[PDB]
Parts: structure tokens; sequence; C-alpha cells
């Protein structure tokens, strides 16, 4: 029998890896992670979506003093739409909203949440849904400077979640079940800026305690 | 500082005055030597998963997620 493993990447549901930089968007790259994925599932495109869009415009956030993945899909949803990122490039800064409804290349029709802690319902979402928006404890030294491997640190807190990132699958390395995570701090950390969590190890990081996704 | 300044230099970071660099460079220190024994360590099975230098070098694990 194969194995239950999921990858998104190789169905080309996932863009390019990005850079947030100093700004403190990463609720924002989470979001539009999610939406890229439901748009390419919808549409069968694969394209970047603006993080700009909604650090300048989600009101209901704090633009690069952080936010909500939830806020920023009601906002897509209010908004009747969210640019491309050509119409609407990352600067790395909060501006003045400039949505333009010319460049829009995605809507949503409202967000589901996933039940709090439950790993197995994050599973069964990522496999018939698409990418998944969560958050996690990355505040360990382990996770600053992860390279290749299954994250698995006991002194992970899941009830400090303190960044926002996207569950594009999971599978197994080595023995070890994991989550395939897709993080916004470039292609130089992590694994070409992706990391493997421990999947099944009692919720690691939390991340199955705040997920969430785009109905589209 | 050979490697500081490499590092420096292709990760673009400035400091306000030399308190500042050395206090960068202090916490970049205690980094470097942290990642080598988290390796030697996952080496002998104690960690399913290794550690390598980015450009977040010299800075405080809370410093990354905690703007
Ligand atoms: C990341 N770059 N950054 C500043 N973070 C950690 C956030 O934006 C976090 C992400 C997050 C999402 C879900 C659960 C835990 C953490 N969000 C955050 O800090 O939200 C603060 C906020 C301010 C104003 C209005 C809403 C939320
Ligand atoms: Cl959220
Ligand atoms: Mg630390």
């Amino acid at each position: 029998r194969a194995p239950d493993s999921v990858d998104y990447r190789k169905k080309g549901y996932v863009t390019p890896v990005k850079n947030q930089g100093q700004c403190g968007s990463c609720w924002a790259f989470s979001s539009v992670g999610a939406l890229e994925g439901q748009l390419k599932k919808k549409t069968g495109k694969l394209l970047n979506l603006s993080p700009q869009n909604l650090v300048d415009c989600v009101s209901e956030n704090d633009g690069c003093g952080g936010g909500y993945m939830t806020n920023a899909f009601q906002y897509v949803q209010k908004n009747r739409g969210i640019d491309s990122e050509d119409a609407y490039p990352y600067v790395g800064q909060e501006e003045s909203c400039m949505y333009n409804p010319t460049g829009k290349a995605a809507k949503c029709r409202g967000y589901r949440e996933i039940p709090e802690g439950n790993e197995k319902a994050l599973k069964r979402a990522v496999a018939r849904v698409g990418p998944v928006s969560v958050a996690i404890d990355a505040s360990l030294t382990s996770f600053q400077f992860y390279s290749k491997g299954v994250y698995y640190d006991e002194s992970c807190n899941s009830d400090n979640l303190n960044h926002a990132v996207l569950a594009v699958g999971y599978g197994i390395q080595k023995g070890n079940k994991h989550w395939i995570i897709k993080n916004s701090w470039g292609e130089n950390w992590g694994n070409k800026g992706y990391i493997l969590m421990a999947r099944n190890k009692n919720n690691a990081c939390g991340i199955a305690n705040l997920a969430s996704f785009p109905k589209m | 500082d050979t490697h500081w300044e490499l590092w420096k230099k292709t990760h673009r970071k400035q400091y306000n005055n030399k308190v500042d660099e050395i206090s960068r460079r202090l916490i970049w220190e205690k980094n470097l030597k942290y990642i080598s024994i988290h390796n030697l360590e996952a080496s002998l099975g104690v960690h399913t998963y290794e550690l390598a230098m980015n450009h977040l070098g010299d800075m405080t694990s809370e410093e990354v997620v905690q703007k």
C-alpha cells in the first residue's frame, strides 16, 4: 500500500517562499498562502496574492504590528476581493489602503476553523481542502535555526502561539510523522524556507490550536 | 572577525555603534555554539532535526517572533 501523505507543492498549489522582512506581517503571508491554494483549486491558476493589500487594508488587524488570518479572510469576503502581488506589491511597511478592484485576483466566501487541538481534523482538512493557515510557538532557538529533519522540541508551548505559517501537506521522514510547513522568512531559513513539524506528538507547538482556511 | 565581517556583509547587517555591534556579535557567538552543541546531540540521536546559522544569527529567539 502507498502511504497516506499529501504535498500540495507537487500539485502546483503553493507559490514560492516569500520574505516578510522586518514587518510583523506573518499573518498576511499565512492568509495569502491559504487563499493561493483555494484559487488554484477553483480556477487552475497559481498566482501570488498581495500580503501588502492585507497589511494596509485589514483595519481589524495591526499591519506590521500583527493580526489574525481570520480577520484577513473576512476582509477579502467583505471587500469582494484581494489584489494580485503584481497589482499591489509588498513594500514591508504599512501604508494607506490603495486596494484597486482592477487588480482583483481572488475572492472569499468566509472561513472555516479547525476544532481546537485536533490534529486529525487538521489532517482531514489538508487532505480534502488544501493548504491551511496555522499558528505555532516559534519562540525557541531550536526553531530560529531549524535547517533539516522533523522539528520536535518538548520545550515548545502549545499555549504560546506567536507565529503564523501555512500547512501545505503531511507525511513521514525516517519514521517521524510531520506537517509540511511553509514559513515567510525567505529561502535562506529552514529547508529552502520550509520546516517539517512533528505530527501526532500531542499537538507539538500548538500546530492545531488556531488553524483556519478560506472558503471560495 | 573574518567570518563575522562576511556574515554582516552577506546579510547587509548594520549596528548603531560599537557597543550595539559587540552586543550583537555576542548573541551570534552564543548562537553558533548552541548550533554546534545541538548538531553534536542530533548526531548522537538526541534530536530528529538539525540547525544551521542564517540571517537571524545576531538575534534572540524571542526577538525573532516578538518585534
Ligand atoms: C508575525 N509576523 N507577527 C507580528 N505575528 C506573530 C502575528 O501577526 C500574530 C500571528 C498569530 C495568529 C494567530 C494566533 C497567534 C499568532 N498575530 C498577532 O500578533 O495578532 C495581534 C493582533 C493585533 C491587533 C489585532 C488583532 C491581532
Ligand atoms: Cl487567525
Ligand atoms: Mg532562545
